[PDB]
């Protein structure tokens, strides 16, 4: 069943580096059993690890998924690992106990629905990069706050509320 | 040193730039992750790649790293060509 807002964010290493629940690529990957730099000489994309990070907080409350990255060390061991945001956004929508995100098409409406309301957002197609972007959202003050960063500059914005 | 950062703080020393780049005031990093915007954009596509791979969050973090890995020595170098190596280094053009 779908956790607390607080408890997911507990169990997710943010990827901004001036945050306080910040863990840095190659110790994310080392706990899960895989070297950043022979991931990186495979492919670069492993650099962005939104989804990696994402995937992981969601083992740690219990979340059931298909990835494609096998987890070869630790508590999770035989469990995997979705490294691209589309894949694990369109996972979750599909088919989880999260349910169907709410879509938005442009960053107003997107802020506007949001609201003061906390949870997982996917911002899908982000302007010059091939991709999206799966992390959490919260208000801080009157903005909207994410635990690696947001990208409203995107087609759509889907969002999981929790609570 | 430098108190703050201004567009006048040309050859900016490593050790300034990364004492901005990880200012708890939000107005000061965003500066400073400006000044990397800049040299981002001055160097892609050239000594490293590339936008479509990479996200700006994900360029920030392995700068962060290679700054915080520097040895002290290191950090009297100017900040862009410190910025390029990190990135040069990891993700050159193929």
């Amino acid at each position: 069943m779908k956790p607390l807002y607080r408890q997911l964010k507990s169990s997710h290493y943010s990827s901004d580096y001036s945050s306080p629940g910040y863990l840095a690529a190659e110790a994310v990957y080392a706990e899960i059993g895989y070297e950043l730099d022979t991931l990186l000489k495979q492919n670069p994309g492993y650099a962005n690890t939104c989804a990696v990070r994402m995937s992981l907080a969601l083992l740690k409350t219990g979340i059931s998924f298909k990835g494609r990255l096998p987890i070869k060390k630790g508590a999770y061991k035989g469990k995997t690992i979705e490294p691209g945001a589309k894949l694990l956004a369109d996972q979750l929508h599909r088919s989880s106990s999260f349910g169907k995100a709410k879509i938005f098409f442009n960053a107003p409406d997107a802020e506007k629905g949001i609201g003061n309301k906390k949870g997982v957002v996917f911002f899908n197609k982000i302007t010059n990069y091939d991709g999206g972007h799966i992390d959490l959202i919260e208000p801080e003050n009157s903005l909207l706050t994410c635990h690696s960063h947001c990208y409203f500059n995107c087609k759509e914005v889907w969002f999981w509320e929790l609570s | 040193s430098i108190a703050h950062l201004t567009s006048d703080d040309v050859n900016l020393p490593g050790s300034d730039f990364f004492r901005f780049y990880r200012s708890a005031d939000k107005q000061e990093k965003e500066k400073a992750r400006i000044y990397l915007l800049g040299v981002l954009d001055a160097t892609e596509g050239k000594s490293w790649c590339q936008y479509s791979q990479l996200q700006t969050v994900t360029l920030q973090e392995f700068v962060f790293e290679f700054f915080n890995k520097l040895p002290a020595a290191r950090l009297h170098e100017r900040a862009a060509p410190l910025i390029e190596e990190a990135l040069a280094t990891r993700f050159p053009c193929k």
